[PDB]
């Protein structure tokens, strides 16, 4: 089988030096494992970085460089540019497959870090009208672009019933995401207050409204 | 230069079966693998052919799933992938793979949809609140992706932001904010409008205050 694991979230500044690791459950990382290396940017826009270990794939610029070090393959950017801020996969070759890493999100800080607007809006009354009610969370403008949300209904923890986009990068370059809870009309006149809580960096924002 | 072209984008019923295709230019098609990438919501290697000499190699999940195969006179790869089910929902790539690697370059993914749901328009609703104010269009319910948002017209470009669809009971959900002066709203009207080609819808919906 093999799980491969890679830290799930790294950030730098331009112009310094950080190292991804990839690790297997079935030991060390070895050369017949031909540690492989690519790159996603926004809109499934896909780039070989390295091939077998350490080999850079074509016109990958110089300051990606893969290794293995120790029991782990690893990629090291020397020098991490803006454009660098992407998803990060690894795959070793094992028992005749390709086995993919969970990815890395490297941001490397290309602007100072943004706090998340976040709005909370009320179901309307013409949805209302059709016996569906659904809650409407926009969370714009933060930076990293990595974003936890919590929905609250009195106090309770809301477990079922929602859905959050993945985080998407917005034209500055800041990222939005869009978080939904959908009660029938009869749920949403059993409670008082309904939250929605954003943390990012360690800090939350909470909105609220009361019916 | 190098190239990988993918065919577009697919939906397709439960239990049937689709073939996607993958053609190849800037080299020589024989000496390298066309290897099959899988992107869920996680990646997942299908298998890869040597189109020199047919040979494959599969993911053991997906031998009961996928059949590649290539013509080296055409200089395309192609996957069947059959008895559709939900869970082949992704978005698929092929990349150019040769020793020790499985992708230096790599097309730009078609995506698949299943579902048995049928064409259905979306439900529009103003997202009104009651220094600037945000207002919001909730595009509800609607089959097949896409539809586009436009604000005032087109006018209003500035600070709006359309977030991705999302997955609810087998239909997709939208929505679509503006943020504005709050000296300019309600006195200068506000309107989303949404279009869904593929039930010919065009709707208009003014922002009111509550
Ligand atoms: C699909 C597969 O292609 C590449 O591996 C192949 C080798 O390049 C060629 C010739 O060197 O021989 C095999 O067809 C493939 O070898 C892979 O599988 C063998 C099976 O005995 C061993 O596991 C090899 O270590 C391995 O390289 C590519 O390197 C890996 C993969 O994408």
């Amino acid at each position: 089988q093999a799980v491969v694991t890679q830290e799930s979230a790294l950030t730098t500044s331009p112009g310094e030096t950080v190292t991804l690791t990839c690790r297997s459950s079935t030991g060390t990382v070895t050369s017949g494992n031909h540690a492989n290396w690519v790159q996603e940017k926004p809109d499934h826009l896909f780039t070989g970085l390295i091939g077998d270990t350490n080999n850079r794939a074509p016109g990958v610029p110089a300051r990606f460089s893969g290794s293995l070090i120790g029991d782990k393959a690893a990629l090291t950017i020397t020098g991490a540019q803006p454009e660098d801020e992407a998803i990060y996969f690894c795959a070793l070759w094992c028992n005749n497959h390709w086995i993919f890493g969970g990815g890395t999100k490297l941001t490397v800080l290309g602007q100072p870090k943004s706090s998340p607007s976040v709005t909370l809006f009320p179901p309307s009354s013409e949805e209302l009208e059709t016996n569906k009610a659904t809650l409407v969370c926009t969370i714009t403008d933060f930076y990293p672009g990595v974003v936890t949300v919590d929905w609250k209904v009195d106090g309770t923890p809301v477990t079922q019933g929602m859905e959050t986009t993945q985080p998407s990068k917005q034209s500055n370059n800041k990222y939005m995401a869009s978080s939904y809870l959908t009660l029938t009309a009869r749920a949403w006149e059993r409670h008082s207050s309904y939250s929605c809580q954003v943390t990012h960096e360690g800090h939350t924002v909470e909105k609220s409204l009361s019916r | 230069e190098v190239q990988v072209q993918q065919s577009g984008t697919v939906l397709a019923r439960p239990g049937a079966s689709v073939k996607m295709s993958c053609k190849a230019s800037g080299y020589t098609f024989t000496n390298y693998w066309m290897h099959w990438i899988k992107q869920r919501p996680g990646l997942e290697w299908i298998g890869a052919i040597y189109p020199g000499n047919s040979a494959t190699f599969y993911n053991h999940k997906f031998r009961a799933k996928t059949k590649l195969t290539a013509v080296t006179s055409t200089i395309t790869a192609y996957m069947e992938l059959s008895s559709l089910t939900n869970e082949d929902s992704a978005v698929y790539y092929c990349t150019r793979g040769g020793h020790g690697y499985y992708g230096d370059y790599w097309g730009q993914g078609a995506s698949l949809t299943v579902s048995s749901a049928k064409t259905t328009p979306p439900s529009v609703y103003p997202l009104a609140p009651g220094s600037m104010v945000t207002l919001g269009c909730l595009v509800k319910g609607y089959f097949p992706e896409p539809v586009t948002v436009t604000w005032n017209s087109g006018s209003l470009s500035s600070g709006v932001h359309t977030f991705p669809a999302v997955l609810q009971s087998d239909l997709y959900t939208l929505s679509s904010s503006v943020t504005v002066p709050s000296s300019t709203w309600p006195s200068e009207t506000v309107t989303c409008n949404v279009a869904h080609p593929a039930s010919s819808t065009k709707v208009d919906k003014k922002i009111v205050p509550r």
